[PDB]
């Protein structure tokens, strides 16, 4: 495979041959799901415990002052990318003295992770962010990707076997743009509760969620605070 | 194909080919017998075997597209006892690099692990779990892919 | 400006450039030292320098400043750089704290230097291995042996030359308490240890002693003969 | 193995890292641009994957200098990169020379940028064909189209993408010169609905005398007027 | 090239209730042009004249070199032998029931249309065994040797630890050679530990399986 | 090893990149023939529009370096405008750095020299376009030059460039040993005798310079149409 | 070969999944977070008996209240232990307080997956740091230990085993720890080292043990304390 | 075995000492002894400590075998008065196992041209400059 | 690209350096010019290229290069490289003067050149300097002395060592180490060159003194026709 | 290469064959023997070449002849459109356009059937 010395090369059909393989490298990562309402967007993540027991490698991250993220791929590379995103979001707090809008945020990181895809001997940022925030208009949510091609989506799921969570979540878009926080996050957890290997429970340990929107800071619900979100039997 | 050939070369396959393409488009009497060709590679071929007439329409076989693999997974799995709670569309849109031949398999060893469980009736995670078998190539110790 | 990553992880955790430096110290001289509880002592079986050498510039034994001195083993020209930088930073550590510089610190500088050449972009980590002997402010005749992976050990024989696995198992056998005297039993143990390997000291061996932060004295082949004769007499 | 590096020719003079980038925009959707006497009308095909993406999930009609446009074809990362440095390029022209950038100089500038980026083994070529388009009060409706090779030509009805083999025929049979852009906004849907042979949730933008050297997503009414060119 | 790539082939040949056509990778490379394609089609001709049969292609990277140019064409004859091979594996037949099973130490030098499901699905990755299983393989080779009373097996797993399945037999045979040398009727730990010093440390200088682990 | 990969010496000399770059200038092929007049260096080239959808004014080769030097190039048109922009850069840099406007010869020496440092260093390909470029100085007559992608400018009377170079220079060599300001039997007739189209005035681009008027002028279908109907002798 | 910044046909980097190996190589270390401290131990695997065993530094105190325990490719950690203590006294310098353990562990793990061939000035790293370690430390939140990887992944841990005994000792440690210290976690952890035993019955020459307790700062155990514990087993 | 001087016939040939060594069974097929000067050249596929078992090597001489191996060949010869090691140990600063075979053969032959079975060690010097100088 | 680099700074699996011992075989193709010291001064004795008439005049030859008033050097191997480095080391000599007002004792110079030549074989990815040049010199500290170095980097006092083809073993049976009497050193030099001859095809050059300052003579023509008739037998 | 010796030594012979004239037509002249190429065995080597523009419209009219047609069917844009074809490729053009009418059920072709015919032949590169 002479296309192994390879973020400079092209496969002869159209393929760049490893920054879609970084998309494989975030298919391998842990599953998560974010979505948006008409008022406030939510993020929900299950956290893998590949150890004795842990904080299970805490996924959703505080970047911001209402522009929160959800990583899924490499963790050190994710932390590098959110120190970038974090630092220049605070730089837009410093200079312009307004909240940095979510679209320009995700676009300029979409131009920051695009440079090592271009040049030589530098791997792409193999992490699939699932960023979500509430700017002036409705609470946006952006999947971006290691191929530096973000998506202004609503209700996206990325991670391990997250396609089933999408196909639950695709056929339940009609009860979005309504459906307040108490009945919205239930509707996201029963979207997350399909990526699990078919044995019964979204426990309080592994599920960490985040809420952002109108008149509330991006708020992280850890091991304790996810316990008021409880329902569903399947 | 033909090349400037010093010490070793090859001329036997040259004569087989060059007598093939002249009872094909040599002299006139062609109008009885049609030809079908099938090659997994095209860049190996000189335009002698591509004279617009020797071999008419060079029809393209792509990868099976976003819908087609769901159709092929419905085709091959026609004889197996499939649950009504199945979804070929998420079996398609999850698994999109395959060239249609593997999708045939996906069905057949999906049924194989479906009887490795011992049930006489297959489910969706047989398919879903059957995929994580087409390639695999291991790679563990990933409690860190967050 | 050469920036190819040479010292890279192969499979099964094997860092091949460093083990290639381990054969590069396996294919040198045969250096040896003994921590002899009031004295320290070295020795390196030299070649045919009597035919037409200059004994002044065949020195496997150098001196760092006054008390610490080392016997390299391997490639004999990448070592002299490490000698020079050891002398330079040793004078800098006489500049700051103004001590008879401790042997621990300079051997941490050597091991940290070679480990810094197992990291940088394209510069082939060294094929040397040291015997940092010496003293400190209160006696303590500490010996140290470094490694091309930058790992230093505070051991007491460390025969690390070319045919010196036999010498270090011999020194494992024959060094318990009989060499706690002034110099004679220790130097007898060294010249016995190298006369295990080659031939007579009138052409081959040369030594060096160091006594209580004074008088780094080498041994000319007239004096080495007396000790050799005693060993022969046994 | 004369492949895999843009600094190495073929034995018949054909740098394969460029023609591999050219098919890398031939596996992406169409984006047609039609010139007429009052300005240039763009229209981009969209290939909406899931219902999860909302309207304008990925912009493919960018704008650059408050009058030139960016109907792009290939990799949206690379096209978005040269879109924003085109923004910086017209920024350096307007800041530097005061006068608002004529489009020929911008197409030659971005053209030699993406060409001079295909002379080195230390970079890959871009994987994005794209086209420009505007008019000043005395310019004419200038549009240009730029390949990943870096060549930039002035066109009338250029079309890039997957189905440009179909799309060039209808634009050729459409009457090109003398109609007043509103009809051709409507007529753009006929090209897009013909070349889409399979959600096709298309998107249009132009510059014209109804705009006075600007860009708008359509405004929004022809999206329910050019949608009525179904059944053709 | 350390795992029982074939050893499993000898097991499925050991019990088969069937035929077993072993055909190794250079009984096919005979130097008349087209003749290597003659032996392959002949092989599948006598394969179909036996119900419930199978076949084994050892060392199939002897027919590889995926599909080269038309300049200095050197692999071409080899190509067509391989080509008729993948014409017999899937083309125009009720196919009988030849359960082909093929074992090589080399990925994609074997091109596509060979690995693609239909003619070689369910590929098996004999990776180097972990800490748990590797004990077991010397548990296979401790069915001998008249060993000492108490011997720490998992120690001998964690001293080698990334060797290869079909070696630990060189630890076995080597330490038995140390025990016969030292005229002992048993095998201690320090001849095991003397052996893992001898065939892990001193025999990694030239003997390389990170070279094929990159190939996988 | 890497003789046909890197711009380095193979055995027997013959570095295998510049003749791989020479074969790059024959790609497609829109073909220039330059005519020199003891008082007028005319320019000819053929230019084919594909589909009547290109803007025919925008597609050209025929660039203008300065007010006295024109140029035309037949290589791959991606590598053309990267080369002509540096020639404009060194022309204006010559006029800013050394006073007078640059004469035509050492301009072609200089772009031949940066093309040399393309084919001297590795990690860059020698870009495949050759620069037929004309111009008049005060001292001598009109000149014409062509630097190749190897950097070997010569000083020509009448070469050509592109596909069908050998037939063109054979026709010009057979039609210069006889002895031409009008250049009516030389300039177009090299094209119409090499490739036999007998052009209408669309597909041909002509760029003249004259001693009486040294400004580089690209001609239009009126005057080139009179130039073509003058082929009725 | 291929470079360092490439992804593997399994799914991860080459140099990272190769840096998970050379952790099986090297000595074994264990740590147990309790409710009133955290204990660390390492069997530092002395080769010869001709020598001095109390200078194989595998329990290294970052600060007074953070002690690390490395393994694997030894002495590759000294640059990032240096960054750990320099970052520690930078934190105490600029902020006049103690630290967490996720701030030193946050700061070190940023340096793990930070390398590359063609990048900034050659003081950067080529290979990733092939040393897995864990910071036993006490905080105002609680005593805790943070197991790092060479991938930069760090996790909360209360009972974690590294080195060659990362499967059997980890599975043994999985079933023997739930409650608290009460002085016997340090005696039920060298018992796991007692099952691990490679060369010698775990006397006070081949294991180094150190605890970090909230009352004191740390305690690197000397010889008579160790053999006081070994006598009790 | 060292395989030097297309390439793929050598590749398949090495693959058949490889596989024809250890494919499915073996008779009493000890003796696969391979002599080699270039161990770093051949493909490390032969040794799966199965295909090629336990293997043994050596440093070139030491001086003990310069003496002990020098006095085997010249034990057949007739030189007795000034058998030496000063012209043998550090003379060439390691001399092959053969160079002493050729020093005995060229020594006795060079003293055999002048027709005597005598003990001359100055003719031995002309043998030294004659064979390796 | 990493496919293109020659990778000069790599250890062999046998531990040695491939591009360094290829320079050692470059010396054996072209190289002569032994050097003999005495109680009196030191001489080089050299060979030119061939018999090819077509050579008008060398001021000094292409072999013996002047470095200070009291040093000189001779050159083996590739002549294009060493010219550069000898001008390089000539710079070193003069700047020692600028730093110290001493005539640079020659071991300092040989150490400096061997450090920079070791630096070219250490990193930078370049080919090493293919020349095993040697040096003659005098200082007030030591006596007349010659040093000899190689493209690996090490060096030494090599009292009668020659370089190039047909390797010096006869000299280590003929050189009297105590006293040498430089006229007989000329006689031994034309002995060795007479086995391996007027100044058309020889280049011999001596270093002597009068009243303290050193004199470097290049031994003009007729002296060679003296010494070539100073034989009968040899 | 001993059969070519007999064919070669009877093209040459010891006469000149004096009445018979052989002519040979092949692709790849750059693999032929020099002995058989030396003026004598084959004197006037003819380079038959691809149609330029005039020959393009010639082939287009000749294979567009017996198919039923339009009147003012624009040959000139077809010939202008894309060069580098062959005679076989232009009868491939009329064959594909007649194919378009034969699965599309029309009377003859239209201008868009030649125009749709060339632009699929232009897809058929190597």
């Amino acid at each position: 495979n002479q296309y192994d010395n390879d973020v400079t090369v092209w496969s002869p059909q159209g393929r760049i041959h490893q920054i879609e393989y970084a998309m494989e490298a975030v298919k391998q990562g842990s599953a998560t799901v974010g979505l948006k309402s008409k008022t406030h967007a939510v993020l929900v993540a299950l956290k893998r415990a590949q150890s004795e027991l842990a904080a299970h490698q805490k996924k959703i991250l505080h970047v911001d002052n209402h522009i929160g993220i959800s990583i899924a791929g490499l963790t050190a590379d994710a932390r590098l990318l959110c120190n970038f995103m974090r630092q220049e979001c605070l730089d837009s707090r410093f200079v312009f003295d307004r909240p940095l809008p979510v679209s320009r945020l995700v676009s300029l990181i979409g131009s920051k992770t695009q440079i090592p895809t271009q040049r030589y001997g530098r791997r792409p940022y193999g992490v699939g962010l699932l960023i979500a925030g509430y700017d002036d208009m409705g609470p946006h949510i952006f999947q971006t990707c290691p191929s530096a091609n973000y998506f202004d989506c609503r209700a996206m799921s990325i991670g391990a076997r997250s396609q089933s969570a999408r196909t639950y979540l695709e056929r339940h878009m009609s009860e979005f743009m309504e459906c307040n926080l108490d009945e919205l996050v239930k509707h996201g957890l029963r979207a997350l509760r399909e990526t699990l290997p078919a044995e019964q429970d979204l426990t309080t340990k592994n599920v960490s969620i985040g809420i952002v929107g109108k008149d509330l800071e991006f708020t992280i619900y850890d091991d304790d605070d996810v316990s008021p979100f409880l329902d569903g039997l399947e | 194909k033909r090349f400037d050939s010093e010490k070793a070369g090859d001329r036997e396959v040259q004569r087989t080919m060059l007598e093939l393409l002249n009872q094909l488009d040599g002299f006139q009497p062609n109008t009885q017998v049609k030809v079908i060709a099938a090659t997994n590679r095209v860049d190996i071929l000189d335009p002698a075997l591509l004279r617009s007439g020797r071999l008419d329409r060079k029809i393209e076989f792509p990868m099976p597209n976003e819908e087609a693999r769901a159709r092929i997974m419905q085709i091959h799995s026609r004889k197996m006892n499939v649950s009504p709670d199945v979804n070929y569309e998420e079996l398609a849109r999850c698994t999109d690099d395959f060239n249609g031949a593997q999708c045939k398999a996906v069905c057949v060893e999906a049924g194989m692990i479906a009887l490795r469980r011992g049930a006489t009736e297959l489910t969706h995670e047989d398919y879903m779990e059957g995929i994580l078998e087409v390639q695999a190539k291991k790679k563990a110790n990933l409690q860190y892919y967050a | 400006s050469y920036d190819r990553a040479i010292t890279v992880f192969s499979p099964d955790g094997h860092l091949f450039q460093v083990e290639y430096a381990q054969e590069a110290v396996k294919k040198g001289s045969t250096a040896v030292g003994v921590r002899g509880r009031d004295i320290v002592v070295l020795g390196v079986e030299k070649a045919s320098v009597a035919k037409l050498q200059d004994e002044r510039t065949v020195r496997k034994i150098c001196a760092l400043d006054d008390n610490v001195c080392m016997a390299f083993a391997g490639l004999t020209a990448d070592a002299r750089i490490v000698i020079n930088r050891a002398r330079v930073e040793c004078q800098s550590h006489r500049l700051t704290v103004e001590d008879p510089v401790t042997v621990e610190y300079i051997t941490r500088y050597i091991a940290s230097l070679k480990q810094r050449y197992t990291q940088s972009n394209g510069r082939r980590p060294f094929g040397i291995s040291a015997l940092i002997v010496g003293f400190d402010f209160d006696g303590t005749p500490r010996l140290y042996q470094t490694d091309p992976s930058g790992t230093y050990h505070a051991w007491k024989a460390n025969a690390i030359g070319r045919g010196a696995k036999s010498v270090r198992e011999f020194l494992e056998k024959n060094y318990t308490d009989d060499a706690i005297e002034t110099d004679d039993l220790t130097i007898k143990l060294v010249i016995k240890a190298l006369l295990e390997v080659v031939e007579s000291g009138g052409k081959n061996i040369e030594l060096a002693v160091m006594r209580r932060d004074q008088s780094l004295k080498i041994l000319n082949p007239e004096e080495i003969e007396k000790y050799v004769a005693e060993i022969e007499k046994e | 193995g004369y492949d895999l590096s843009a600094s190495t020719f073929s034995p018949d003079g054909r740098v394969f890292q460029v023609e591999y980038a050219m098919k890398a925009v031939e596996n992406s959707s169409t984006a047609i641009g039609i010139r007429c006497k009052d300005g240039v009308v763009f229209g981009v095909e969209k290939l909406v994957l899931s219902k999860l993406y909302e309207e304008g999930s990925n912009k493919r009609l960018f704008n650059v200098d408050r009058h030139v446009g960016m109907a792009v074809a290939g990799l949206l990362a690379d096209a978005r990169s040269l879109a924003d440095i085109a923004r910086e390029e017209a920024s350096n022209f307007r800041s530097n020379f005061g006068y608002n950038i004529p489009l020929k100089h911008l197409a030659d500038r971005v053209a030699m940028y993406v060409h001079a980026y295909t002379l080195y083994s230390a970079v890959r070529p871009f994987g994005c064909s794209f086209m420009l388009g505007s008019y000043s009060v005395n310019d004419g409706a200038q549009l240009y189209m730029i390949d990943p090779s870096g060549v930039s030509y002035g066109y009338w009805g250029c079309a890039i993408g997957k189905a440009r083999q179909a799309a060039k025929t209808e634009i050729e049979k459409l009457q090109m010169k003398e109609m007043t852009c509103r009809d051709i906004v409507k007529e753009v849907a006929k090209i897009i609905y013909i070349v889409h042979d399979e959600a096709f949730e298309l998107e249009l933008s132009w510059v014209g005398e109804l705009t006075n050297g600007r860009h708008e997503i359509v405004p929004k009414d022809i999206r329910e007027e050019a949608e009525k060119y179904a059944k053709e | 090239p350390g795992t029982g790539k074939t050893l499993c082939a000898r097991a499925v040949a050991n019990r088969t209730d069937a035929c077993f056509i072993r055909v190794i990778g250079s009984e096919l490379v005979q130097k008349y042009v087209g003749e290597g394609a003659r032996m392959v089609r002949e092989l599948f001709e006598m394969a179909r004249t036996k119900k419930a049969c199978l076949i084994f292609f050892d060392e199939i990277d002897a027919i590889g070199g995926a599909r080269f140019d038309d300049g200095a064409g050197g692999d071409n004859e080899v190509q067509r032998t391989m080509l008729e091979l993948i014409n017999q594996l899937d083309g125009f037949d009720p196919r009988g029931n030849i359960k082909v099973l093929m074992a090589t130490n080399r990925p994609d030098t074997l091109d596509p249309a060979l690995m693609r499901p239909g003619r070689l699905d369910r590929k098996i990755e004999f990776s180097l065994p972990d800490l748990e299983g590797r004990t077991h393989i010397f548990k296979i080779h401790a069915r001998s040797m008249s060993v000492e009373r108490d011997i720490r097996f998992e120690l001998l797993a964690r001293l080698c630890p990334n060797s290869t399945g079909a070696e630990i037999r060189s630890v076995c045979t080597e330490a038995g050679m140390f025990a016969i040398r030292a005229r002992r009727k048993i095998a201690t730990e320090k001849d095991f530990l003397e052996a893992v010093n001898k065939v892990i440390k001193s025999y990694a200088k030239f003997s390389a399986t990170p070279r094929y682990m990159t190939y996988n | 090893g890497f003789d046909r990969h890197i711009t380095i010496f193979s055995p027997e000399g013959r570095l295998y990149q510049v003749e791989y770059a020479f074969k790059a200038i024959n790609q497609g092929g829109l073909t220039s023939v330059a005519v020199r007049g003891k008082d007028c260096a005319v320019i000819v080239t053929q230019k084919k529009v594909p589909d009547k959808l290109l803007d025919s004014s925008t597609v050209t080769h025929l660039f203008k370096i300065t007010e006295n030097i024109g140029c035309v190039m037949t290589g791959m048109t991606a590598d053309s405008r990267s080369q002509v922009q540096r020639a404009r850069y060194e022309a204006a840099n010559w006029k800013y750095k050394y006073g007078y406007e640059i004469p035509v010869d050492m301009l072609c020496k200089r772009i031949a020299d940066i093309s040399q440092v393309y084919t001297q260093n590795a990690e860059m390909r020698p870009l495949g376009c050759c620069m037929i470029l004309i111009g008049i100085d005060e001292e001598q007559g009109p000149q014409v030059y062509k630097c190749d992608p190897a950097g070997y400018y010569c000083g020509f009377k009448a070469t050509a460039a592109g596909v069908k170079q050998t037939e063109s220079t054979s026709f010009l060599e057979k039609k210069v040993k006889k002895k031409f300001e009008q250049t009516v039997e030389t300039a177009i007739t090299c094209l119409s005798t090499v490739l036999s189209i007998d052009f209408k005035p669309s597909e041909i681009e002509v760029g003249v310079v004259t001693v009486e008027n040294p400004k580089f002028r690209i001609l239009t279908e009126a005057e080139i149409d009179a130039h073509l109907v003058a082929l009725a002798e | 070969d291929r470079g360092v910044n490439t992804f593997s046909p399994e799914g991860r980097l080459f140099q990272v999944e190769y840096a998970i190996e050379a952790i099986k190589l090297g000595s074994t270390a264990i740590g147990i977070q309790t409710s009133e401290g955290v204990c660390l131990a390492v069997e530092k695997r002395i080769t010869s008996p001709l020598m001095e065993p109390s200078s194989i530094e595998k329990i290294v105190e970052i600060d007074a209240h953070i002690g690390c325990a490395m393994s694997g490719l030894i002495a590759d950690a000294k640059t990032l232990i240096d960054k750990a203590r320099v970052e520690t006294q930078n934190h105490w310098f600029t902020y006049n307080e103690t630290m967490t353990v996720e701030s030193v562990t946050q700061a070190v793990s940023n340096l793990a997956l930070q390398f590359g061939e063609e990048d900034a000035d050659p003081g950067a790293m080529s290979r990733p740091f092939g040393v897995a370690l864990l910071f036993g430390g006490v905080d105002e939140k609680g005593p805790q230990l943070f197991h790092m990887d060479p991938s930069g992944t760090f996790v909360q841990c209360d009972a974690r085993a590294i080195g060659s005994a990362s499967e059997g000792a980890q599975s043994s440690l999985q079933e023997v720890y739930h409650k608290s210290m009460t002085l016997k976690e340090a005696i039920k952890s060298s018992l796991i080292i007692l099952k691990q035993v490679m060369e010698e019955k775990l006397n006070a020459t081949n294991i180094e043990l150190a605890t970090v307790q909230p009352g004191q700062n740390f305690h690197m155990f000397t010889k008579e304390e160790l053999e006081e514990v070994i006598k009790d087993i | 075995i060292d395989a030097i001087g297309g390439e793929r016939e050598i590749q398949r040939t090495m693959l058949e000492l490889l596989n024809q060594l250890d494919g499915f069974d073996s008779r009493g097929d000890v003796k696969v002894i391979m002599a080699t000067n270039r161990i770093e050249t051949l493909d490390p596929a032969l040794i799966r400590p199965g295909r090629i078992d336990r293997k043994i090597e050596f440093p070139l001489p030491d001086e003990k075998t310069k003496k002990r191996i020098f006095q085997i060949h010249t034990s057949r010869m007739t030189l007795a008065d000034d058998v030496t090691l000063d012209d043998l140990i550090m003379a060439k600063d390691d001399l092959s196992g053969a160079d002493i075979k050729a020093i005995c053969t060229e020594a006795g032959l060079m003293a055999l041209r002048e027709r005597r079975m005598k003990v001359t060690n100055e003719d031995f010097k002309k043998s030294k400059e004659n064979v390796l100088y | 690209s990493r496919r293109y680099d020659s990778r000069t700074t790599i250890f062999s699996p046998e531990g040695r350096l491939y591009q360094v011992e290829y320079a050692m075989e470059a010396i054996g193709h072209a190289g002569t010019c032994l050097g003999i010291l005495a109680n009196d001064g030191v001489l080089l004795a050299a060979e030119r290229r061939n018999i090819h008439k077509l050579l008008d005049e060398v001021f000094f030859s292409e072999k013996i290069y002047k470095l200070n008033e009291d040093m000189a050097c001779s050159v083996a191997g590739i002549t294009s490289d060493a010219n550069v480095l000898t001008n390089e080391l000539r710079l070193i000599a003069q700047r020692y003067l600028l730093q110290y007002q001493e005539p640079i004792p020659c071991e300092q110079l040989v150490t400096a050149l061997c450090d920079i030549k070791q630096a070219y074989t250490q990193f930078g990815g370049k080919r090493p300097f293919g020349v095993s040049l040697l040096y003659i010199g005098w200082d007030k500290h030591y006596g007349f002395q010659l040093y000899q170095s190689d493209p690996s980097g090490n060096y030494g006092g090599w009292k009668a060592t020659c370089i190039g083809n047909n390797s010096v073993s006869m000299l280590k049976q003929d050189y009297k180490e105590g006293e040498m009497t430089l006229k007989s050193a000329l006689a031994l030099a034309i002995k060795v060159l007479n086995k391996t001859l007027s100044a058309e095809k020889v280049e011999i050059a001596t270093l002597t003194r009068e009243n303290g300052k050193t004199v470097i003579r290049v031994l003009k023509q007729k002296e060679v026709e003296q010494l070539i008739k100073k034989h009968e037998e040899e | 290469q001993r059969t070519l010796m007999e064919l070669l030594n009877q093209m040459d012979g010891f006469d000149t064959l004096h009445r018979v004239k052989m002519i040979m037509a092949t692709n790849r002249p750059d693999t032929l023997d020099p002995a058989l190429l030396r003026p004598g065995r084959l004197d006037r080597k003819i380079h038959i070449d691809l149609p330029n523009e005039q020959a393009r419209l010639d082939i287009l009219k000749i294979h567009a002849g017996p198919i039923t047609k339009h009147g003012e069917i624009d040959y000139e844009a077809i010939v202008k459109l894309s060069d580098g074809f062959n005679g076989a490729d232009l009868r491939n053009v009329c064959t594909e356009a007649g194919m378009f009418a034969i699965r599309a059920d029309h009377d003859f072709v239209v201008q868009e059937d030649f125009m749709k015919a060339v632009r699929k032949v232009a897809d058929s590169k190597k």
